[PDB]
């Protein structure tokens, strides 16, 4: 049992108004059984896309959900993860730079 | 020097319930799904068949499709014969290709972990466990062994066909292989020591150089993070530098990678 990494980060520059996409890389974790959500001001957003769950050469799994989102200066971005690896779930942010 | 990988990720959580989904690389290009929802296997590129006829194709899928039955029984017999000492759930995950080289191009693999531990391979003629491997494997490798046509078509697959496959695809998609999306980059910093990040992305290949600068002398203090993937086959990195404040004044970025041609990114602080 490994605990997942999770990065969020986006496609573009991020320009306040500006369509962009947000992408969280989950790495590092087994079992590979996982749930991931992509919040916005902490409410899920619906329409997340999951590349297909892969595994590295150290045989961790891996996995890139991604949205697409606008930056502003009145909204969070956060990627939530639930696993069996830890108790409750985990939540990062996105640091508006990434 | 690409590698060909087929990984498959088999979890088996009861005697009821259990799944088998594969994914197919090359170098750093998904090239073939297999969903265990699908009854056959998906291209994700145009030419991801290579240079295989519809016919050839379609023997070669049917066979991953008998496989993928009948894999799924052999642990189930695997299990029933060796609990209580190993019981559900489990994850088995197999690591299968081959690498080309000049010259005559190949090496292949087929590597088994079980519960995320490499414990399995096939090497040579047949199966084998890895050195320090559980001794509750013993009996099941010498069963797996028995089957004489299986160990034949591994062999064949591995010595034959995964060379002769990878070498069609490079030739069918070294347009992608070989495609080049320009890097885009963009500083940042948080606010007395400032960490200033240059971000780097939409770039394909993989191979890049990002570096701080001051003027033509390098920021040895300049760290590296990891290659992350964006959705759209490109990546993105980040390069950070530890400064104190009124400092990053005169400061640069400078990017370079193949698809910009002399033309490097060089953005000022
Ligand atoms: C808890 C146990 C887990 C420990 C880890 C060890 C597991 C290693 C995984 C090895 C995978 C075994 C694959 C073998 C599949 C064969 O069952 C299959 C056999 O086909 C034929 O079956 C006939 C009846 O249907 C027999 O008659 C007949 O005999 C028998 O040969 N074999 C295949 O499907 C061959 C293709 C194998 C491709 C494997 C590539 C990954
Ligand atoms: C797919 O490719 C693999 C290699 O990756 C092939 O595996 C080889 O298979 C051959 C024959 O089936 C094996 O050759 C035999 O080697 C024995 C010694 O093996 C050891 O020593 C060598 C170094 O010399 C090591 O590489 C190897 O790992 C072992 O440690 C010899 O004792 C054998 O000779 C005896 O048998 C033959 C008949 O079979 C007689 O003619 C001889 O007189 C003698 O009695 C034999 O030479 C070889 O070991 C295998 N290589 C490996 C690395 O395991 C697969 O065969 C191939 N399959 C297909 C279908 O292409
Ligand atoms: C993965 O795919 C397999 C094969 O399509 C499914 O296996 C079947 O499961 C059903 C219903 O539970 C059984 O009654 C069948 O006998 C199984 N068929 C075979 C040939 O294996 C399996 O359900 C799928 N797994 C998941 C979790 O969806
Ligand atoms: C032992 C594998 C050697 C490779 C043989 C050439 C097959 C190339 C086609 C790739 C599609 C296979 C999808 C993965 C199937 C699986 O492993 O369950
Ligand atoms: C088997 O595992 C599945 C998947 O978690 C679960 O839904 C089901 O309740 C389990 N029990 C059985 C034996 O069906």
């Amino acid at each position: 049992q490994k605990t997942p990494q999770i990065q969020v980060y986006s496609r573009h520059p991020p320009e306040n108004g500006k369509p962009n996409i947000l992408n969280c890389y989950v790495t590092q974790f087994h079992p590979p059984h996982i749930e991931i959500q992509m919040l916005k001001n902490g409410k899920k957003i619906p329409k997340v896309e999951m590349s297909d769950m892969s595994f590295s050469k150290d045989w961790s799994f891996y996995i890139l959900a991604h949205t697409e989102f606008t930056p502003t200066e009145t909204d969070t971005y956060a990627c939530r993860v639930k696993h069996a690896s830890m108790a409750e779930p985990k939540t990062v942010y996105w640091d508006r730079d990434m | 020097n690409y590698t060909f990988r087929c990984l498959q990720m088999s979890s088996f959580a009861n005697r009821s319930w259990s799944r088998t989904d594969s994914v197919v690389w090359l170098g750093d290009l998904q090239t073939h799904r297999w969903s265990n929802d699908s009854a056959t296997i998906s291209f994700t590129k145009p030419w991801s068949q290579g240079k295989l006829s519809n016919q050839q194709w379609e023997k070669l899928q049917h066979m991953f499709q008998v496989y993928r039955v009948s894999f799924t029984r052999d642990i189930q017999e695997l299990v029933k014969m060796m609990s209580p000492k190993e019981d559900y759930p489990i994850e088995i995950q197999l690591s299968a290709g081959c690498e080309m080289y000049p010259g005559n191009a190949s090496e292949s693999f087929l590597h088994v972990a079980f519960q995320g531990k490499y414990v399995v391979r096939f090497w040579g003629t047949s199966w084998q466990t890895v050195p320090g491997a559980p001794s509750w494997l013993d009996l099941p490798i010498k069963v797996l062994n028995a089957d004489q046509g299986t160990s034949a078509t591994v062999q064949m697959l591995l010595n034959d066909t995964c060379p002769l496959f990878v070498r069609g695809l490079l030739e069918a998609g070294k347009s992608d292989l070989e495609k080049q999306e320009k890097p885009v980059a963009w500083l940042s910093s948080v606010p007395g020591h400032r960490q200033l990040v240059c971000h780097v992305s939409g770039f394909y290949p993989k191979p890049v150089w990002v570096m701080w600068m001051r003027g033509d002398q390098e920021q040895q203090g300049t760290h590296r993070g990891d290659f992350l993937p964006n959705a759209d086959e490109t990546w993105y990195l980040q390069a950070t530098l530890d400064v104190e404040a009124g400092e990053e004044a005169g400061l640069a970025c400078r990017v370079k990678h193949s698809s910009l041609g002399g033309q490097d990114i060089i953005l000022y602080w």
